[PDB]
């Protein structure tokens, strides 16, 4: 990358640049083409589509490290019977199914490897990572929707964070 | 036959001699003495409300001194006027330049600026209401583009260049009051003191000075980049201010010290930052770097407290409320977005 | 000691005013670092409690509340 080319003034210096290198409603035209460009850069392929259960910590690790470096994973701490975890799982099988370049992970806290760390008090933990990275990390998610909330809320809510693809 | 090597040593030496003077008073670093402030907790923003109207890239935008009115210049050659409470467009006004560098909002409300390749900085009355045909100020003088402006009142306004100058107007009769020049590169942007008595701007030449408006020369000159300052802004209490530099780097420069206090960096942050913002108490830096991304620093701790907009590669520029009440963000999609 | 100028100075002329702004800045006194950083450290702790991004913001106090 080195020197600015996107934002700021340097952007709009670049952008002009391009532009000729086009150009030569014209304008219009650019607009639309340099919007048109950036959805297909961040576009990937869909290479998931359903939730995969890790089973120990050495495996949430391996997910997060080895994975590419502009994919987004969602990862869900829970343990049955604890209230919300069942509904997050039906919406993340749900969501999973409609974002297959988004990863995403379920695993029981008692098998995260971080026992007391992830007690009923705060579970229902959702995590977000990308570029090996933490960007988001939400405690007790469920709080964050109705008591009957379904796939539909979900995507409302994480895409109010910024963190789901496609528009 | 003359000579100019000579004096070109002259100042080296005495550059050489400040550097000195400078690291005679360099102790200890700010992580050093907040080594024992608790962490901020992990700070996420959530998007409140999303302005829909531009039809092309956001370039810039100002918030109104109301924490409610702000500004957005669009590569649709379009500035407009939001409520950012209702998402309602109060005004709209048609550029003839479709590229824009920046623009700014008067303190009081009453005017609207811009400019950017045109090498002149457009005023708009929104009073005397100039929405469709009426541009009351074409502020013509420099050299080179207009890279930032920012009213110091309504017939005041400073303005810096990519011609390596900064000029105080006179937004009446349009002349260029005041002429600060000193840097060595293209001037990028420029930030005002709380008094206003005083004003920073970076360059291109990796430097930032300190001017004084009054009094119309350069106090002070920064440096610790090896590259372009693109993003500069003023602490909340005038000692002391941020820059953003292709770097990858943010420094926090105090006044008084003349020299930083404190460098925000990470091994796996490689991008250009154009963009640096102060929370309220100053607890918070933003930062906005070159692949749409943005940053969220602990001002004390030097560790990112935080990601705004979560990774997204959306965010082209951003800016605080005064009340630091939310944080707008303008993107490459056309929409802006509010965040609480 | 002036106000306007135009650009169209020499390399000579850039180095003059550059080598007087230096001697200028080299007789500025300066205060330690140690005592500044104190002080921004002072400053800002005793804010960020109050500050709205840092604490978050009560629901029924956010101005971009929920639109309804
Ligand atoms: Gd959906
Ligand atoms: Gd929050
Ligand atoms: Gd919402
Ligand atoms: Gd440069
Ligand atoms: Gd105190
Ligand atoms: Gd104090």
């Amino acid at each position: 990358e080195g020197q600015a080319t996107h934002t700021g003034p340097k952007g709009v210096i670049n952008d002009w640049r391009k532009f000729k290198l086009e150009s030569e409603g014209c304008l219009r035209k650019y607009r639309r083409q340099c919007m048109q460009d950036m959805h297909q850069k961040l576009s990937f392929g869909p290479r998931y589509g359903f939730v995969y259960e890790l089973e120990t910590g050495e495996q949430f690790l391996e997910t997060i490290e080895k994975e590419q470096k502009v994919t987004t994973i969602v990862v869900n701490i829970y343990e049955d019977g604890v209230r919300g975890c069942d509904a997050l799982n039906s919406s993340l099988e749900c969501l999973a199914a409609e974002y297959p370049m988004v990863k995403f992970c379920k695993i029981r806290a008692s098998n995260t490897g971080a026992g007391d760390r992830f007690s009923s008090d705060v579970l229902p933990t959702l995590l977000v990572y990308k570029g090996g990275e933490l960007i988001s990390n939400f405690i007790s998610v469920a709080e964050q929707f109705a008591e009957d909330f379904f796939a539909a809320d979900v995507e409302s809510f994480l895409n109010e964070y910024g963190l789901l693809p496609e528009r | 036959m003359s000579e100019l090597d000579q004096l070109r040593q002259e100042a080296e030496q005495l550059k050489n001699q400040i550097r000195d003077a400078r690291k005679a008073c360099a102790d200890a670093t700010l992580s050093q003495i907040t080594n024992n402030i608790d962490p901020v907790g992990r700070i996420q923003m959530r998007t409140r409300r999303t302005l829909r109207g531009h039809l092309a890239k956001i370039y810039a935008m100002h918030w109104g001194t109301d924490s409610r009115l702000l500004l957005s210049a669009s590569q649709d050659g379009k500035l407009i006027i939001w409520d950012s409470y209702t998402t309602n467009k109060v005004h709209a006004i048609p550029l003839r330049s479709s590229w824009v560098m920046t623009c700014a909002y008067a303190p009081s409300g009453n005017y609207v600026a811009c400019g950017g390749l045109d090498n002149i900085c457009s005023i708009y009355n929104l009073k005397t209401r100039e929405g469709n045909v009426r541009v009351s100020r074409e502020l013509a003088g420099h050299t080179g583009y207009l890279s930032c402006c920012r009213f110091l009142d309504d017939n005041q306004i400073v303005t810096s260049s990519g011609d390596t100058t900064c000029a105080l107007w006179d937004i009446e009769t349009g002349q260029q009051t005041t002429t600060f020049t000193g840097h060595t590169g293209d001037v990028m942007s420029l930030s005002l003191a709380p008094d206003t008595r005083l004003f920073v701007s970076g360059a291109c030449d990796a430097s930032a000075k300190l001017w004084d408006v009054r009094e119309g020369m350069c106090r002070q000159t920064f440096t610790g980049h090896e590259s372009d300052i693109n993003a500069i802004c003023f602490f909340p209490n005038g000692n002391a201010f941020a820059t953003g530099s292709d770097d990858a780097t943010c420094r926090l420069f105090d006044l008084r010290a003349d020299q930083e206090l404190m460098t925000y960096s990470h091994d796996n942050i490689i991008c250009g930052i154009t963009s640096v913002s102060f929370s309220k108490s100053g607890r918070l830096l933003l930062a906005g770097y070159d692949d749409f991304n943005c940053n969220v620093w602990d001002a004390l701790k030097a560790d990112r407290a935080g990601v705004l907009a979560g990774h997204d590669n959306r965010v082209s520029c951003l800016g605080v409320t005064d009340d630091g009440m939310a944080v707008a963000t303008g993107s490459w999609d056309s929409f802006l977005k509010i965040w609480n | 000691m002036p106000v306007i100028n135009i650009e169209d100075l020499t390399e000579k002329d850039k180095l003059k005013m550059e080598v007087d702004q230096l001697k200028k800045e080299v007789t500025l006194e300066r205060m330690l670092v140690s005592k500044c950083c104190e002080e921004f450290r002072d400053y800002v702790e005793e804010r960020s409690g109050e500050d709205p991004l840092v604490k978050g913001i009560p629901e029924d106090k956010n101005p971009f509340k929920e639109l309804k």
